[PDB]
């Protein structure tokens, strides 16, 4: 009941859930509960609305085709269906970010990105210039320039 | 936590609706290569009439019908050539050509599982032209054998999926009604108090 | 209007009215009786007016057991159920038809729509069974799956563009009758469109004649307008 | 429905057919995928005799003239153990199944038929 009397009156939402805080992919906001007022077309533009939807349809669609992989199998699915969870993964990954406050827990003094930074590096990793870059080099990293450095540092 | 059990019943039911759409494509599947290997039974007929090679299925959910043929060949060799990417692999591991991933009804000693329609697998041991003929017909009945087999895997693991409904259902509603006489009971006890 | 149960919880428990299975007082069904059955078409004795009500009920995760879902289940004539999961896979608002019928349905329809549904349902209800697990396996099922998958892409629609009945039944009749299913599935939501713009430039007298009679027009002059444009389609 | 309360015949003739309709009800799914001239000879003759267990269900109502002219008709219970032993032998398995629909004794089959 607290948590539903609450929701009646935020204009924006974000929520967390533990599992992502155990995955070790901070911060540990769940793109599919999260939800605001500000995508609209007259406020954020047609070029933020196409690839924040098609970002989101993935990760839904992603959900249930891992549990699904968990006793079927790996490759008794199509490969079709794999390259969803082969894109999903360093999709949900470059979620993760450097922060700046964080340098206690992290050791790091972070980075910086604007948010045409983040649209355009969406774009790009929907694109399929980085399907050949290890997911776990998209761990806690800012701008996406950074991710080829990463790999070059690996 | 009724949520587990909850997404446990989702899980458990998505899965099986998944594997009785397994079941049915190998039935499908199954009666076509039956019935392209019959008709390649007189062909064979006719032109037989004028090292070891152990092949398994390339990829899980098959049951048993890939360890009952690896065993064997293994023991009958270390007692006195490789088709399907699991038989690469049981070679990986210990240590011991590899044409893989031929396409379904595939066209144009050696140990494999001989063909019957019904449930059952049997571990068999057995110029060109000659053995040209031998190695199809061996392989022909290879493939349907295995599909045979997925058919039995998937008709018993579509079965106690259902149980498994079931039983956590009612464990579900026991935790319902639990829950609800627990709530009321401490409501009640409130009033009562105040 | 679930709300209404939670200020008669606060006044209901503040007055030491006992309590019931979750604090909620028994009176709920009174409460919200004495309400909607207001709701009537009335006779020529008294006046022939008509009135309608679409009462809303907030859920907790989808779980349509609970107490206050179920209470007012049992009074109206049906139910609109919004599922969350698929809210996200395109179809919005996210209406799904295994748990919504309408009991009245079948009657309150102009008889241009009633001649075509079925025809929709036997894909419809095939498909929204049938996707979950035959979607993988790639004649007459197949093409079962084709169709429905563009049944499911038609019948979305975009934020707040609504339509006259007439160009719904036009377009369901397009869907229906098997002329539709040649256009690709990104592409489905740019013809819907495009056949509105096209109409009108093709003609107003089958669109008057539906507001007129409130019955489909000639089939063999109905299908000329698809014919014409399929031809011209890009 | 116990022998002992409907007689031996009558409990024989029902419970044969919830026996033989299970045949019907599991077959359906292969059915459904494959053709029936490829099966055996018991699938197609369950199939033969399910089609017509299947549409001797109906019955014509008095209730029904409203919508659709009929007189309405009545089954016997005396007649009805005789008919559907009738049918489960296959005595009346020539007719056309369709033939079956909406009707309440096994004589005005024969006369529609």
């Amino acid at each position: 009941p607290a948590p539903a009397t609450t929701f009646s009156h935020l204009d924006a939402t974000t929520n967390l859930e533990r599992k992502l805080a155990e995955m070790g992919i901070y911060p540990a906001v769940d793109p599919l509960a999260s939800t605001s007022r500000a995508l609209a077309p007259e406020i954020v533009g047609e070029e933020h609305y196409q690839v924040a939807r098609k970002v989101q349809q993935t990760l839904q669609r992603y959900k249930e085709l891992q549990d699904i992989i968990a006793i079927l199998g790996m490759d008794e699915l199509s490969d079709e269906d794999k390259l969803v969870v082969h894109r999903a993964r360093r999709i949900q990954f470059f979620l993760s970010q450097n922060f700046h406050v964080a340098e206690q827990f992290t050791g790091q003094p972070g980075s910086y990105v604007p948010v045409k930074e983040t649209v355009r590096g969406f774009k790009e990793i929907l694109e399929g210039k980085y399907d050949h870059l290890p997911e776990d080099a998209f761990r806690l990293v800012g701008r996406i320039e950074e991710v080829v450095e990463k790999a070059k540092a690996m | 936590s009724l949520r587990d059990i909850k997404t446990r019943i989702n899980a458990t039911k998505k899965t099986s609706q998944i594997t009785k759409a397994m079941e049915m494509v190998s039935t499908s599947k199954l009666n076509r290569a039956e019935q392209n290997a019959k008709s390649f039974v007189p062909y064979m007929e006719k032109i037989q009439e004028v090292g070891y090679l152990v092949i398994t299925s390339d990829r899980g959910l098959a049951g048993a019908y890939n360890s009952n043929v690896l065993r064997l060949v293994y023991q009958t060799i270390q007692k006195r050539i490789v088709i399907g990417r699991v038989g690469l692999s049981f070679f990986r591991k210990r240590n011991m050509l590899d044409i893989t991933r031929l396409p379904d009804q595939p066209s144009f000693y050696m140990y494999y599982n001989h063909y019957v329609s019904a449930i059952q697998q049997e571990v068999t041991e057995r110029l060109p032209q000659y053995a040209e003929s031998l190695i199809y017909g061996a392989l022909l009945d290879a493939k349907a054998s295995e599909h045979a087999a997925r058919m039995t895997a998937m008709k018993n693991a579509t079965d106690n999926a259902n149980e498994l409904i079931r039983t956590l259902t009612l464990s579900y509603n026991r935790a319902r009604q639990a829950a609800i006489t627990q709530e009321i009971t401490e409501i009640v006890a409130g009033a009562n108090a105040l | 209007l679930s709300k209404q149960a939670a200020a008669y919880r606060e006044l209901s428990l503040l007055l030491r009215r006992p309590p019931g299975r979750e604090a909620y007082p028994g009176d709920i069904f009174y409460l919200h009786s004495r309400l909607l059955e207001r709701a009537a078409k009335l006779s020529d004795a008294k006046g022939g007016g008509s009135l309608t009500a679409l009462p809303f009920v907030e859920t907790q995760a989808g779980d349509i057991s609970a107490y206050i879902p179920t209470n007012v289940i049992s009074i109206t004539d049906g139910q609109i159920f919004l599922q969350s999961d698929l809210f996200f896979s395109g179809v919005r608002p996210a209406i799904n038809a295994g748990l919504s019928v309408s009991r009245v349905g079948g009657a309150a329809q102009i008889k241009a729509m009633k001649k075509v549904a079925g025809t929709l349902r036997l894909d419809l209800a095939a498909y929204r069974e049938l996707e979950a697990f035959a979607q993988f396996g790639s004649k007459a099922t197949q093409a079962k799956l084709a169709r429905g998958a563009r049944t499911v892409e038609v019948l979305k629609q975009d934020l707040h563009q609504p339509i006259p009945v007439e160009k719904q039944v036009l377009i369901i009749y397009a869907l229906t009758r098997g002329f539709l299913d040649d256009i690709p599935v990104e592409d489905v939501r740019r013809f819907e469109k495009e056949f509105y713009l096209f109409l009108d430039q093709n003609g107003q007298h089958l669109l008057e004649h539906i507001r007129t009679t409130k019955d489909l027009p000639n089939e063999d002059d109905l299908n000329k307008a698809i014919e014409a444009f399929k031809k011209t389609f890009v | 429905l116990a022998p002992e309360i409907v007689g031996e015949e009558h409990y024989q003739v029902a419970r044969k057919v919830q026996q033989t309709l299970q045949r019907y009800k599991e077959l359906q799914d292969i059915i459904a995928i494959l053709g029936m001239d490829e099966l055996s000879d018991e699938d197609k003759l369950v199939v033969h005799r399910a089609r017509r267990i299947q549409f001797f269900l109906s019955q014509n109502f008095h209730v029904a003239e409203q919508f659709t002219g009929q007189p309405g008709s009545y089954v016997p219970v005396k007649e009805t153990v005789r008919g559907f032993k009738e049918i489960l032998e296959g005595k009346y398995d020539h007719l056309p199944e369709d033939a079956f629909r909406l009707v309440g004794r096994i004589e005005e089959v024969v006369e529609k038929a």
